[PDB]
């Protein structure tokens, strides 16, 4: 028997257009703007006059705003729009002009790059838990991973676990104490929590017959990003983008959060090349909110 | 130096290097050798530094 | 206060010359060196507050009557400024001074079967600071130049790697050593961070910031000595020289 | 948009021209490079530097120039001179100023 | 009778007692003034086109100019700050900080290190023990929602005794199916979905009718005095760097999933009174270590 | 009969057919000039107190201005570099790097793209062929000194055949006993311990004895035509390097653990000639390669 | 059944961790840049009518004036030298270098004394297991090129299991006839002469025919971060000066034929990242050594 994550099944492939160094420029001046605009509108909304609004919307927007009209967010917000599409699937159209974008990135100068920090990815990669005759297993969750086993046959029975290759350290903790060692190692006492590396290796685990034991997980990953990545803001984003309807593209796979999406492209053959466009793709969800949320449309 | 990525200090005292450039050029004059490159020349004028 | 002011290895030697064993010995009756007890600190929590007594601290506490307890009563003087009770010591003991103890066989004490783990985990060691480790391992030192087993100084170290980065380098024989370290082991002085009156809520942590408190109370006191403004009013003997040289050494 | 005879305002410095990349030098490299005169044959973006100019608008209409020559070559590095537009509005029929 | 608890709260390991005075805490305020600086000088330094910002900050930072040839650090902050977290985690580990080098560090800045002007909501929920009886199994998972799973087999109803300690300020209960919570010796009250409960008024007893499962979801929220300057996502961040990063790997510690399950387990021991003030410290300190190794990776 | 064949001379794939106009070979030359200033920069910023020395350098390479919140990865001459050591080792890699960058490229320095000034010694064992009767065992191990291990059951003594190919200059071999050997049909000599023959002359037939086997230590020296710039102890280097890297991982490919057995094994081939023009051409990319990776650790 | 492991990887005995700190790697390095001056001073007076340039050479590094008559031993700093190196050995040598000495010396040239900037590749291949059953003999030769002979007695085909480690980066495998590998629960290729690996891919299983004994020949490749001026040939000569000038005959400590064997042992202990540190600062120490005795021999 053959247990897996439900967010590690079968990743469909990532944008391959927007990607060079002019298209990396333009996702980080989006974000330095658009963190911008809606810093002003707080200040604008404190304050009685709408002046830092006005100079902020006119620089995203290269337009003044008016009552009339709705702001819309100019040629910047339909070009960000666009790009985010891109990105999620090959099968999304590339249809935004080059020359369009290479414009609206000489707006600002950015002094960094997208290889200049990291961020912690809290979730669990549980690639494979073989379970022998007689043993049910059952894996809940992303964020926390509850692997339910239940062994009905007479004698003890082994459980191999593999955390894959990618995530740095890897937390259980069990219901009940229970034994777990590396292949070919001996059996330590029973201990309530395990702190591993799951380049270890695979890890045996025994079951006694008396009562269900469950192993709770918890995993931290680190991947590189730009120094303006901000976690809570990508988690807004790719929830906005997602009911927008910027996602619906046919042939593709929906995830819980911007977690599991990464993770799941870095389990995966060519996920190193993939994730540089997930990166991508999480610092212009961190523009798309911040703007969205100033101009609601 | 006028350069921006230059920030050093070049030291007066000693046997000038722009005296040492002249007569290497001189040299390579005789020779018909093209004169002391760009990148020579500011290797050769930063040599004495503080 | 004194002895923790102390910030070279040539200050605090010189200190112990002149400092009599009877600074090291309390006194008062103290209480037992671990207990778990229950303390007020109102500043913070109406609760009161959980701790535990140890031999490091600036209270007396009871002490065995061995020779045992007199050397750890030597080694809590000089990291918390206050020693333990060791009831009825001879007279003769009592004038003799700390460095005369740890450095000289004219006294009756024996020290050759002295354990330095053993002693490490009763002055509790993982409670220490960096400081206060360095006092601690340079009384190690010289009982064991006098005793002759240096070699159980140096397995001792050997067996804690921390200690051995941070042990003093000098020879207890030679005065040239002396001079020449630069380590700092001074626990109280003139803070440059700014510090205020409030309480600490450990007992090391509330009685050392009262030596704290205490001694910049003493820098501005009248007791204290200003060597550039005040230098020629000094004896001759008490000057700071250049050849200031230890008994023997 | 404003009529200009050979106009120097693009709405973006082009990355590619014709189907082909142009070249982009920063302006250290551009200072210490030696063969200037093959790389201006086929031309570059020089970036990494603040480049001031200044124009004249001019009525009538004439030739747009430049008011000095574009190179200024040392044994120290290479320059770029001051920067001044003589700028004049295109009548587009005008055969003569077409030849010059 | 059964007994089953939560499983991060079993055998908690000592903490440090060093780095805790005055001083050092002024010590861990200025690393983490200094460090959020340092991440606000690289958009200072995006809206200008130099490094003069980040230049800055660094010095001040590190007692040194950055230099392109070597990796950038942090000077000795770096590693005072992360010698003074290993400290913190164990009491085996070495304190080898001296306080002289902590003292000229708190004097780079006129913060002062007070930990206790302002509280911090912390979402673990405490599940000391859950007695059943002999028919009943019951399995408790998670820690900042606690699933209790329990199941009758017997003939009759059973009482089971939910014990949820004497610290946690407040606790809800939800269940899949309404059921009857009463505390000891008061009336049972009819079935509800939700229990809001205080867990000093004493044990309180469930009753597990004869047939489908019964699942418990809890939820605890409890106030920990801490600094102003405390962020609960910064912490958590650094908190995992730390255990990525190796400063946790000493022997004899016990390890957790999330600073939450941390400062609830050390609070819940005999004395644990003494050790939240230590943990507060390392909070702050983490807090200033996932400012610092963003902004200069190694 | 048996047939022994050295193991790194089997099966040598083909070698890439791109970048090895004089265009191509300018650029490596200067990338291998540019490197070791890296080197040397680096070195003279630590001796003085400044970096000027290394960001000119650093900038002459990657076209670009250092700064301290970016990579530093070597700008686009370090992509190109990795590109054409990809196309270089076999036939089947993209060759992705246009002309016109290549030609940009080698506009950086005016050094020549000759790979025929100089020479190097090469000490790589080629024993093509060994034969021997049935009743004999003969086991070949290493590369850069070959000992073979022959031991025979038979009653009489046997003639081992020995093939050194046509390549190798000299090969000396040596015998923990002495042994007799000599040409075909020539006669033997007495029992030496050390012989020094020529691989061109003929097959060699060393006589086993009977008894306790006999190892004979084979050394030989092959002299290939190399740029002056050509180190061979920073091209060994560069070779682990790249293989660390993954810059070999191609599908249908043969992989060697050293660019001595490299460079004989595609020597061997029948298109030997054509093949060894290609492989100093790489060698002379590792070369920089190894320079540039160590001065900029990625 | 039979366990074999590498002999140079057995009881790496513990490093010293005296001389660690900044002010101790900057006297190294001072005392590297110092010893490079002092050999080409002394050639540069070789080569000329005046030993001027070799008089200040000599000065700057030992403090007093060279004199006729006298052995030029090389002064203060060759003192501190020796001795630094006695401790970087092990733990059990004392540290009797007063660190104002050392501090005093490091004054004397401008370095960064940083020892992260750069790495180097180290040829020992790590072998630290071979499992084999009881039928067959397995035996291990070599460290810079390991040859695993083993031999298959019984009457079926064998399993052998190889474990490389996880400090490793690649490992080739070469054998004297083409044999199968395959990792843990994958299918068995075809036989064929070559084989690269990774070694954190999991233990790989050899199958062993009945016929003839089959050689496997091992290269490995391993990245450790050194300084710039680090230069191996340098390093193993003056490693070789140092054991036998008697540096290193101290008691309860392990002796290695290269330095390489001596980095490798240390980095597979289980405090290994530790110990390298140590180990790297002892390579640029052992640098200086050898510069310094060979301008001064006594």
């Amino acid at each position: 028997n053959r247990a897996t994550s439900a967010f590690l099944d079968n990743p469909h492939p990532v944008g391959v257009n927007y990607v060079d160094e002019g298209s990396r420029q333009f996702v980080a001046v989006a974000e330095l703007l658009a963190s911008k605009l809606i810093d002003s509108s707080r200040e604008s909304d404190e304050s009685n006059s709408d002046v830092p609004f006005v100079q902020a919307y006119s620089k995203f927007a290269d337009d003044n705003p008016r009552h009339l009209r709705v702001k819309t967010g100019g040629k910047m917000a339909n070009a960000l729009t666009n790009v985010i599409r891109s990105y999620y699937s090959i099968n999304a159209p590339a249809i935004v002009p080059q020359v369009e974008i290479d414009r609206l990135a000489s707006k600002a100068t950015v002094s960094g790059d997208m290889y200049n920090s990291y961020a912690i990815f809290n979730s669990v990669p549980i690639v494979e838990v073989l379970s022998p005759a007689r043993t049910t297993v059952s894996i809940v969750g992303s964020d926390r991973a509850d692997v339910t086993m239940l062994n009905t046959g007479a004698g003890a029975a082994n459980i191999t676990f593999n955390f894959g290759q990618i995530a740095e350290t890897v937390i259980l903790k069990g219901s009940v104490p229970f034994q777990l060692a590396r292949l070919n190692q001996p059996m330590p006492a029973a201990r309530f929590t395990y702190k591993l590396r799951p380049l270890d290796g695979p890890f045996i685990v025994v079951l006694p017959v008396g009562n269900p034991l469950v192993i709770s997980a918890t995993a931290a990953t680190r991947i590189q990003v730009p120094l303006a990545f901000n976690k809570a803001l990508v988690e807004s984003g790719f929830q906005t983008a997602m009911n927008d309807g910027l996602f619906d593209i046919q042939n593709v796979n929906y995830y819980s959060s911007f977690d599991e999406f990464i993770i799941s492209q870095y389990h995966a053959q060519d996920g190193i090349n993939r994730v540089s466009t997930c990166v991508i793709l999480g610092l212009a969800l961190q523009a798309y909110d911040q703007m969205r949320r100033a101009l609601p449309v | 130096d006028t350069s921006f990525i230059d920030t050093r200090k070049y030291c007066t005292d000693g046997l000038s290097p722009r005296e040492i450039q002249k007569a290497l050029n001189r040299q390579r004059a005789y020779y018909d050798r093209p004169e002391l490159t760009i990148s020579e020349n500011k290797t050769l004028l930063s040599q004495s530094i503080i | 206060m004194d002895v923790l002011s102390k910030g070279s290895l040539k200050e605090l030697l010189a200190h112990l010359e002149k400092t009599p064993l009877e600074e090291a010995i309390s006194y008062r009756i103290g209480t037992v060196p671990y207990q778990n007890v229950l303390i007020s600190r109102n500043e913070y929590y109406n609760q009161l507050y959980p701790d535990t007594t140890s031999l490091i601290d600036g209270v007396s506490r009871e002490g065995q009557r061995n020779v045992n307890g007199l050397i750890m009563s030597i080694i809590s003087y000089v990291v918390s400024g206050s020693g333990h009770y060791i009831p009825n010591i001879g007279f003769m003991l009592l004038r003799r001074s700390i460095l005369d103890i740890l450095t000289k066989h004219d006294t009756g004490l024996v020290t050759n079967n002295l354990n330095y783990g053993i002693i490490a985990r009763n002055l509790t060691v993982s409670k220490m600071n960096c400081e206060q480790r360095k006092r601690m391992l340079i009384c190690f030192k010289l009982l064991a130049y006098k005793d002759g087993n240096q070699n159980d100084y140096e397995i001792y170290l050997n067996q804690n790697i921390p200690l051995k980065q941070i042990a003093p380098n000098f020879i207890p024989g030679d005065m040239r050593t002396v001079i020449h370290n630069q380590d700092q082991l001074a626990i109280v002085g003139i803070p440059a961070y700014r510090l205020t009156q409030s309480t600490e809520l450990s007992i090391r942590d509330d009685n050392a910031k009262s030596y704290k408190l205490g001694y910049v109370d003493w820098y501005n006191s009248n007791s204290f000595l200003r060597e550039r403004s005040e230098f020629n009013l000094i004896r001759l003997k008490d000057r700071d020289t250049k050849y200031g040289k230890l008994n023997g050494w | 948009r404003f009529g200009f005879r050979d106009s120097p305002f693009c709405t973006s410095l082009p990355r590619t021209i014709m189907g082909n990349d142009v070249r982009r030098i920063s302006y250290n490299v551009f200072s210490m490079m030696e063969d200037i005169d093959d790389v201006i044959s086929e031309g570059f973006i020089l970036y990494d530097a603040y480049f001031n100019f200044s124009y004249d608008i001019m009525t009538t209409d004439g030739v747009t120039r430049l008011k000095e020559d574009i190179l200024i070559v040392t044994d120290t590095g290479n320059d770029i001179k001051p920067i001044h537009f003589y700028i004049y509005f295109e009548n587009r029929n005008d055969k003569k100023l077409r030849y010059e």
